[PDB]
């Protein structure tokens, strides 16, 4: 049934690193990858970056071509051994939101694949030292609420932040409206994803400012001058899979240019949006204009700015 | 106005409230705001300067003017002398005025409270100019006179191209010239630029006849005192540059109305009339002057007569 389909995909999914040693002695075997090999197993996978996005979208497709649902467990179980891990979890799970196989599979909870993005490592090393100091049957708990000196009133936001359903929350929406989504591959296009971009983004925003008034504290503003130095924020996450966490930021350097992108051009970006709203033209490829209609226009802007496959430019 | 924006109007605001842009301290803006104070922060000319500057640029983009533009053939500037206490000298002394406050703040009992204050002005005087009119019949020119120092921050350089920003237009009038010698005098007096008399809320208590037209009435023109340059005790060399052309070429022609709020046609314009003058403001100096010295700018018809300035202290 569908529901034994379902204890099948979760055990895939289950502790997903040590599922990892490729075990295949030549690379060739695997021409259906020829195309990617690029990012290794342990590398962190962005959500935003292009290049992962396109790894990313590639595996996509492959789970959408399984001509059917045994053959998309098939080439998911062989290929979640190679493919790095994130990206893994990212192609799996936009494959099972669309591909027809799959009604009533819902996904692993996020949170309960992977923990640690949830909670703090402290809570992660004390669970994972109680699970070693003794060895027993018996049931673990710990409380992640800890104890310590408050000195940045950004904390009292903790409860809406570190909220782990909105996190998740977070990590779905991606998952159904894809960047990387090609309508014509699909065949199938998400209506007003970009409007939806821009709507979803809003509502954070704004009920995130909610949360600040009922602190006390002033709305955010945002951040227009990209010269102006970054308050810190220190995660404390670990990533079990390895030793390493998310780096954390203090506050008070300026912004600098990474190989991939420079400031400035994003500076660029911007002020070619901006032209273009007012104008009320974009241009696309062709260099024909499309105008920023009313019923249109925030479709369009939201393909161009997030952006999507779907930009026109 | 959406792609263009307003950039002169928005500098004026935002040097305006330097003090206090984010307006969290409340404090009112400084001179710039106002159009009737702005003129005595010396901000004022570095960002209209920079304005000047974008004008500039387009002019650049314009071909110089020709000998045919210039020139009026047939008409020759003989010579050009200027009549004061010193022939070819103009005095310039600090007067007392007063101003009557009572119109404008509560006077209470008192009959008037003037306030006594001082300003620059000149000694009056006229200009001669002999032309030969080679031509068989009348013809009607219209004069120019402009004013140029001679000098610059280094030593004495005539660089035609510079004076161009520099030059301040005199006056400009028609006149008809017979054939043979002719001489043309004008007073300073009746100078296009400057606003003859600007009648106090006492006088218009009154009831008289210049005529009856509105807020420019005494009002806008350049003031007379501000004709001339203060120059210097020593007496400052300027380049007094007198041009004639085609006064036929320079008229339009239409139907407006009786003599009316002309006196300042220069800067001013005419009372619901089309300007006067179809040269392009500033002409000759608005393209770019090819020639090193202002001397070999020279056509026949213009002429330049090198006077002095001399403050009285």
């Amino acid at each position: 049934t569908v529901a034994d389909k379902q204890a099948r995909l979760m055990p895939l999914f289950k502790h997903l690193t040590a599922l990892t040693r490729e075990k295949l002695p030549l690379d060739q075997r695997d021409e259906r990858l020829k195309g990617v090999g690029i990012l290794p197993r342990g590398t962190l996978f962005s959500c935003f970056h292009a290049r992962h996005l396109a790894e990313a979208t590639e595996l996509y497709v492959a789970l959408y071509g399984a001509k059917d649902f045994n053959d998309f467990i098939h080439l998911c179980e062989q290929a979640r051994q190679i493919v790095n891990e994130g990206m893994f979890v990212y192609a799996v799970s936009v494959a099972v939101l669309h591909r027809e196989d799959c009604k009533g599979i819902t996904v692993p909870p996020i949170q309960e694949v992977f923990p640690d993005r949830f909670v703090p490592a402290e809570t992660i090393n004390r669970a994972n030292k109680e699970a070693s100091n003794h060895p027993d049957q018996q049931s673990i708990v710990v409380e992640a609420e800890e104890t310590g000196n408050i000195l940045d009133p950004e904390y009292k936001l903790s409860y809406f932040r570190e909220d782990i359903g909105i996190n998740a929350h977070h990590w779905h929406w991606h998952i159904v409206y894809p960047a990387t989504w090609n309508p014509t591959v699909m065949g199938k296009e998400k209506d007003r994803k970009g409007e939806l971009f821009f709507y979803m983004h809003q509502q954070m925003c704004a009920r995130y400012d909610s949360e600040r008034l009922s602190n006390g504290l002033q709305r955010m503003i945002p951040f227009h001058n990209f010269d102006e130095p970054l308050e810190g924020y220190a995660p404390h996450l670990t990533s079990l899979v390895s030793g390493l966490q998310y780096a954390s930021r203090p506050e008070g350097y300026s912004i600098h240019d990474l190989s991939d992108v420079d400031v400035q051009d994003m500076v660029r970006w911007r002020e070619r949006i901006l032209d273009a709203i007012n104008m009320h033209y974009i241009v696309d490829k062709d260099n024909n204009k499309i105008p920023l209609d009313i019923e249109h226009g925030t479709d369009i802007l939201g393909d161009i700015i997030e952006s999507s496959d779907e930009s026109k430019n | 106005v959406e792609y263009y924006g307003s950039l002169h109007n928005w500098g004026h605001v935002m040097m305006a409230n330097i003090t206090d842009p984010d307006h969290r301290f409340q404090e009112n803006p400084g001179v710039m705001s106002d159009t009737s104070t702005s003129l005595r922060d010396p901000i004022f000319y570095r960002w209209h300067r920079f304005i000047d500057n974008i004008f500039q640029e387009h002019k650049k983009s314009f071909h110089p003017y020709t000998k045919e533009e210039l020139s009026f053939p047939g008409v020759e500037v003989v010579g050009v002398s200027i009549n004061s206490k010193t022939a070819n000298v103009i005095t310039t002394l600090i007067k007392e005025s007063l101003l009557e406050l009572s119109h404008g703040i509560n006077f209470g009992t008192d009959q008037s409270v003037k306030v006594k204050y001082h300003h620059l002005d000149h000694e009056p005087f006229t200009y001669n100019i002999v032309v030969e009119n080679n031509s068989g019949a009348e013809k009607h020119s219209t004069v120019r006179i402009f004013l140029a120092p001679k000098y610059d921050e280094l030593n004495n350089k005539l660089e035609p191209d510079e004076q161009r920003r520099l030059f301040i237009e005199l006056d400009k009038f028609f006149y008809t010239l017979t054939p043979g010698k002719n001489t043309i005098v004008r007073n300073h007096q009746d100078s296009s630029v400057t606003i003859s008399k600007v009648r106090t809320f006492d006088q218009l208590g009154a009831g008289e006849g210049v005529s009856e037209d509105s807020t420019e009435y005494c009002s806008c023109g350049w003031p007379e005192h501000m004709l001339i340059p203060r120059g210097s005790h020593k007496g400052m060399e300027f380049e007094l540059f007198v041009m004639l052309t085609d006064h036929d070429e320079d008229t339009v022609a239409g139907l407006s109305e009786n003599a009316v709020c002309s006196d300042a046609v220069s800067y001013c314009g005419a009372r619901d009339d089309r300007y006067p003058d179809k040269k392009a403001m500033g002409f000759p100096f608005d393209r770019k002057i090819e020639a090193r010295t202002a001397a070999e700018f020279l056509t026949p018809n213009m002429g330049l007569t090198d006077i002095k300035i001399k403050f009285h202290g």
